[PDB]
């Protein structure tokens, strides 16, 4: 794929989950066979109970963007629109992530199968080492600080805000967030700062 | 063989997309070499240098837009090769009666035939089992990891 | 194999990117579950 | 509830929701969230590696409940209720040290940031601990006999039973007291607890 | 050979001298400690 | 050595802050000798008294200024790595020179003459050298072992 081409097949590839509006187009071309879709989306299926916690409060933090109305059952794309831009922090492209963590309108009743559909979602479970790992020439787990690196040197270019924010918001385990946790992010390890 | 057809264009875009890494759609001069080989035109190193390629470090960057009016010439006179031929061929050497191959021995027979293996490639044939006891391959996982390419892309 | 950057670097780098374009979003989800070990939280 | 979930939460919790509001729509301190529990909320407030790594308080580096679980306020009269029991000794001047950080019990928004980014005094817990732990002779030491005479002819004046009761709590091991336990009463694990 | 143990102690002596002053400074400026036990809220 | 070098002054300014437990300066009397020993000057207790220094606790203490004439007297005299009466001071029970002396008379002559030190060190002069059952233990290698040193140069 020439210079021009790999601009086009960000917007044209776009193999789910990559069919999202982007920062200046979504993901850089996967090669011509569609094997790599599986690393574009992973999905599991364990449902977790609502009102069992007391960090359950979180659903009220998200609420406003996903429930304009006071008993919800608002419009069905508005999860897929607004929540993108400051809900689970800034910058839109949360389209297919949102359409795969909500199976129609979200509200307090519906919450069991979104909390559950977090664990289906995109790049959830189905944990595999090799995906990010093969970058650094297969040497050690491929974590946060090398991703930031790569974004300013190689690869297709995307909005720098999101990355500097993401490093700062790190929990820190000490070798950062490995590929394991980049998938397995639903079970432990999340973000800080503004939003949802 | 094959003429200019959608399927070849895909083959060429796919190899190219592996061969970049910059995300800028630019591959160096030398990479014309192994692109054409993967496409199954079966060039020689002469055919590479004819197309201003190299077996040294790059000199300049190529876009696909340059590469393709080279390539539509290259396709003429080629065999896409079979797979089953290399299996049958490599069954000839045995070392257990199971199609197993000592590494040095497999480098040496290639060296001494054909256009003749270089110092470097015999190190690469050897590389797998290097410097231990020498060092047994098996024909089936050998040919197969070569043709498949080592991660053209995977879903894992 | 022995270019040393055009090898298995590419496949990983593209998936790396597919996270980098949305790294602020995708490092969390609807329900923030981290209350365990966070630099101010 | 709804879009007006945020608009009721300023009337539910108001020790910091009438001091700092939303930046994308009137809401409690974060740009829009109705609830965001006892989190440091919007931006940082501490990035660890300055005095603590495994403890956070709702005025050390974070906020109280902006939730419908009403105020979570932690007083500075609670810090005074720590020195009365377990923690640093009961002393009346330390209850005056609480007025010295800001008078009486006090609301927090930009107070939680001051102390959360305060690296003044003794530094990081592993930085302060490590000094003689780059060599080992009894687990790191400082020669006990040479330091006392350098702390009574010059330097701080501690008597010859005060260099046993205010510079030591480690027995001579390696031809000097253990430096680990000497750093401990200055900071963490013997300097604790200064509440809340 | 033992003077090696003492040579890494040359920089360490400079850390305990500032720290002894901070043993009394932070006892006039308390609410700078609090770590896990049974007292936090 | 046989003269002060500029780096032995630059070494001694650093190692000044060790000796005073505060990180300031003031050379302790036993740590007087440890500074001369980490600068290639290893006098006896009778040569220390000639230079006017110290090597043990309870003797005069000095400041680093005051350390320079003391340090300079050893350089003019023996023991800065010079040879005379080290492995030239041993053997007198043998009228043969095979570079050997008796095992028994190489561990209780340092204990019955000499300034007299540890039985463990009396066992190192026997350990560095070769062993045979003819009763011939060499004397001359344990000394060269000291020439090799932890650091032939200025300690650190």
């Amino acid at each position: 794929m020439g210079d021009e081409e790999k601009k086009e097949k960000k917007k044209k590839s776009k193999k789910k989950s990559e069919e999202e509006g982007g920062d200046a187009a979504p993901a850089p071309p996967p090669p011509k066979p569609p094997s790599q879709k599986r690393r574009a989306q992973r999905s599991g299926s364990n449902v977790f109970a609502m009102f069992t916690q007391h960090q359950v409060q979180e659903f009220k933090e998200a609420f406003q963007l996903i429930d304009q109305d006071k008993d919800g059952f608002i419009s069905k794309n508005d999860i897929r629109a607004t929540f993108d831009s400051l809900g689970r922090l800034c910058t839109e492209q949360e389209l297919d992530s949102m359409v795969a963590e909500a199976p129609g309108p979200i509200n307090f009743t519906m919450f069991l199968t979104i909390f559950g559909d977090r664990i289906a979602g995109t790049d959830e479970e189905d944990v595999i080492v090799n995906a990010f790992n093969l970058f650094d020439e297969g040497e050690g787990k491929c974590k946060e600080e090398t991703l930031k690196r790569s974004l300013t040197t190689w690869g297709e270019k995307f909005s720098q805000d999101e990355v500097e924010e993401a490093l700062s918001e790190a929990p820190i385990d000490g070798n950062g967030l490995i590929d394991i946790k980049k998938f397995a992010q639903i079970l432990t390890k999340g973000a800080e700062e503004e939003g949802a | 063989m094959a003429d200019l057809k959608a399927a070849e264009v895909e083959k060429a875009r796919e190899h190219f997309e592996i061969y970049d890494w910059e995300g800028e759609g630019k591959i160096d001069a030398r990479d014309l070499g192994d692109l054409l080989r993967s496409l199954d035109c079966k060039p020689t190193l002469a055919m590479v240098k004819k197309n201003g390629g190299s077996d040294k470090r790059g000199e300049k960057k190529l876009t696909l837009e340059e590469f393709l009016p080279i390539f539509s010439q290259i396709k003429k006179e080629k065999e896409v090769g079979t797979l089953e031929d290399f299996m049958e061929g490599l069954k000839v050497y045995d070392k257990a009666e199971n199609g197993t191959m000592l590494a040095a021995e497999l480098a040496h027979v290639l060296l001494s035939l054909g256009e003749r293996l270089t110092d470097i490639e015999c190190e690469e044939i050897m590389r797998v089992c290097d410097e231990d006891d020498d060092g047994f391959l098996k024909y089936e996982p050998f040919v197969k990891t070569i043709i498949a390419g080592p991660f053209p892309d995977e879903g894992k | 194999k022995e270019f040393k950057k055009l090898q298995e670097q590419r496949v990983a780098l593209l998936v790396i990117q597919r996270n980098l374009r949305k790294f602020l979003t995708l490092r969390n989800w609807l329900w923030y579950k981290l209350y365990i070990k966070v630099k101010p939280l």
